[PDB]
Formats: C-alpha cells, structure tokens, sequence
C-alpha cells in the first residue's frame, strides 16, 4: 500500500542513569598538610607531644 | 429511581507518566528512541611511576524505545430499530457508558503494566506488623539511588485493611496520632514518607511503589476522519477519545466507534534490571471459605465456592480443590461444585501460600439433597 518516508526521532524525556549522591568528602579531615613537596618521599612527619606517668 | 450498578473508581491514571513525548507519527515504526546521557569512569595511578601511560575512558549513551502498540475501543452497534424509540436520551444512556467503559479499559491497561512489569523480587508485609514491610520497600528503592520525589504508593483494599487493622497505627500510643485516624476513620494517610492512595484496579493484596520515571503511557487521538458523518473528542480521565459514528447501509444499523491509541514502557534500566518501582505483597497464613458447610439445591445442584484467606482477599482463582468423595459430588478447578448423588461429600481446598511453603487447606461439607 502507501509507502512513507520518516525520520528517527530521538528524545530526551528526562530519564537519566541512577548514580550514587556524593556525602563522604565533606566529612573526613580534608588537607591538614600541604607542603608535601618540599619533604623526602613526599611525605610529612607528624609529631605527637610525649606524657609521662608519676 | 437512583439505584446504580457498583462500579470501580479511577485512581490510576492520574497516576503515572502521561505522553512525556507526542510525536509518534513522526517516527519509523511508531517508536521514538529515548537517548540516556552519558556516564564515564576514572582511573588511578600511582604517583612516580615509570610507567607513564593513561586508560582512556569512554562515554557511551544508550537509548530505549517508546511505542504506540494499541488501539484500545469501544463498538456499538444498535439498529435504528432501537435508537428513536428505546434510548431517551444518548448522551446519558448510551455516550456516557461508553465513555466509562474505555476509562476503565484504559486504568485496567495501566494496571497491567504496573503489575507486569519484572519485579525481580515481592516483599512480604506481615500482617500483624506492616511497617517494616514498608520501610524495605522505601530501602531497596533507596539502594538504587531512585530520587527520592515523586514516588507513588498505590495500595489494594487488602492492604489498606491490614494498614487500618495494624496495632502499629490503631493503637493512638504506638503511632502519636491522638485522634485514632486508623480507629476512628479506616483511613492511614502517610506511611512510611509515602502517601497511601487505596484501589481495586490493582490485585487486593498487593501494593506497589513507583517513582513517576518507571511507567511511561502515551495516548494519541485518532483524528476524526473526513468521511465521517459524525465525530467529536470526548475526554475520558484526562486523556481525549474519539468518537465516530458511522450510519451503515450493510444492514440498516448505525454503529459507533470510542477510541485512542495507547503505548505502554517500563523504563529498565541499562543493564536491564528493574530498579525504579517495587512490590509488596500481603503475608497469607490461612484460607476458610465462605458459607461454611451448606447444602444444595437439587441433586444436580451447582454452587460456586468462595475461598478467602485470614486477611479477606478473594483467593478462589488461586486455589486447587479436590472432592473426598466425588461421586456423590465433584468440584470444577474454578471452585464451582456440582452434585451427582444425594449425602455427603468434603471439599479440600489447598492455596499455596504467597511465601513458600506447605500449602494452607480448609475443608468444608456439602450435603447434596
């Protein structure tokens, strides 16, 4: 019978993919040290102060 | 004199995703393809590595197809016979019905999409204590990352019983509601963060949870054609019908035409698994039927037997019934029972449980005259 021609329409109704929501990182500690690269094997030492017992 | 036939109310429709996307006749095939956007990965190296080469990641959207694959009427055919001399009035006697029947044809269309769709599991609600049930149906939507918006919880007659019958909302300590709105009223309005909406389109005992992306319907109106002598555009729940009437010569009989074409989806997701929309299903213990031990008419007399289970629900289409002694009586697998000899016969019917199990069975007598 009658033949047509049309397109291929392609929508975006609003339909997404599902994905986590992002809480953690600002929780934890974030950059209590920056000179990282001034030090040896990029790493920087913490010193804890020292008690004693009487 | 007012006295009306019980009829169902429309609940359903208002209720899911309507005609997101129209134009359907633009599209091969009467599908248009909805694209997903994109979502990548990172990667992670190490710092100072002497391997130096990176992991390309990729973005690939995908796409799933919506389509226009029914044509839901309702045909009348009455004979000029019977137009000008037994209707009184058609728009109340004839368009109306008929209105109502394509609106319930159209929430029964709905219905069955929402209780078709491929639920990988059913959370049971026990009925002495429902909450819990509830409250893992919000969490397995939850572990999904479903938003946490526009969720619709819709609930059979069943279920709201049990709901009402709960010592949990009943009882004014246990819930903080000083008025009793489950005592006083039947009604348990929220729940759970949902708000309940009570039907009888859905199974009794069964109650569903969908955010609005989950079920997508979409309704076009045929256009009236030119070569029709009547025509009109009768809404029905929000969504246009068409109304044709064409005055047939083939035998003297006018008929009608009320309809639209409809499109059902389940939005799954990439991987195809279903994650959108959950169902819970009421806990069942025991069965009992109706009537108890009775007896019937004549020898050859026939009774259609009632199965409901301890919550209330009509369990008769999902049972299995045996006859001790069938021959003085037999009993269809429908739970019609007919007699073939005058005494007594016992009727065993067995309901698999909606959890597993042994199967609960009541027995009953039936005394055939």
């Amino acid at each position: 019978a009658h033949i047509f021609v049309k397109p291929e329409l392609v929508a975006e109704i609003g339909v997404k993919q599902l994905q986590r929501e992002i809480v953690l990182p600002g929780l934890v500690w974030t950059n209590p040290l920056t000179d990282f690269g001034g030090s040896k094997n990029d790493t920087i030492t913490v010193r804890v102060p020292a008690i004693t017992t009487a | 004199i007012g006295v009306k036939q019980l009829q169902r109310e429309i609940v359903l429709p208002g209720l899911v995703w309507t005609n997101p996307l129209t134009d359907f006749g633009g599209s091969k095939n009467d599908t248009i393809t909805v694209r997903v956007p994109a979502i990548t990965t990172a990667n992670r190296r190490d710092l100072r590595d002497p391997d130096r080469t990176v992991i390309a990641s990729e973005l690939v959207e995908h796409s799933f197809g919506v389509t226009l694959d029914k044509h839901v009427y309702a045909a009348l055919k009455f004979t000029d016979e019977q137009r000008t001399l037994d209707i009184r009035d058609y728009t109340k006697q004839v368009l109306m019905p008929q209105v109502s029947a394509v609106a319930y044809e159209l929430e029964d269309y709905i219905a069955e999409l929402i209780e078709g769709a491929p639920y990988e599991e059913t959370i049971l609600i026990d009925p002495a204590d429902t909450v819990p049930a509830f409250i893992t149906a919000d969490q397995r939507m939850g572990e999904a990352n479903v938003p946490t918006d526009s969720r619709r919880l819709v609930v059979g007659s069943a279920v709201a019983a049990a709901l009402a019958k709960d010592k949990q909302f009943r009882h004014a300590d246990w819930s903080g509601d000083q008025a009793n709105a489950a005592l006083r009223e039947a009604h348990v309005g929220r729940l759970a963060g949902m708000n309940v909406i009570r039907s009888n389109a859905i199974a009794p005992d069964k109650a569903y949870l969908w955010h609005r992306t989950a079920f997508i319907l979409a309704y076009r109106t045929p256009v009236v054609p030119e070569g029709a002598k009547a025509g009109a555009s009768f809404s029905a729940n929000g969504v246009a019908l068409r109304w044709l009437a064409d005055y047939d010569y083939s035998q003297l009989g006018d008929r009608t035409l009320l309809d639209v074409f409809t499109g059902r989806k389940v939005v799954t997701e990439v991987d195809g698994s279903f994650v959108r929309a959950v169902e819970l299903q009421l806990q069942a213990s025991s069965i009992t039927i109706v009537g108890g031990a009775f007896a019937l008419a004549t020898t050859t007399g026939t009774k259609q037997l009632k199965v409901r289970d301890d919550n209330g629900t009509d369990v008769t289409a999902r049972c299995t019934f045996a006859s001790s002694a069938g021959t003085k009586a037999t009993v269809s697998a429908a739970g019609l029972v007919t007699g073939v000899a005058a005494g007594t016969a016992d009727i065993t019917a067995s309901y698999v449980p909606p959890q597993g199990g042994t199967a609960k069975t009541a027995t009953v007598t039936v005394t055939v005259p």
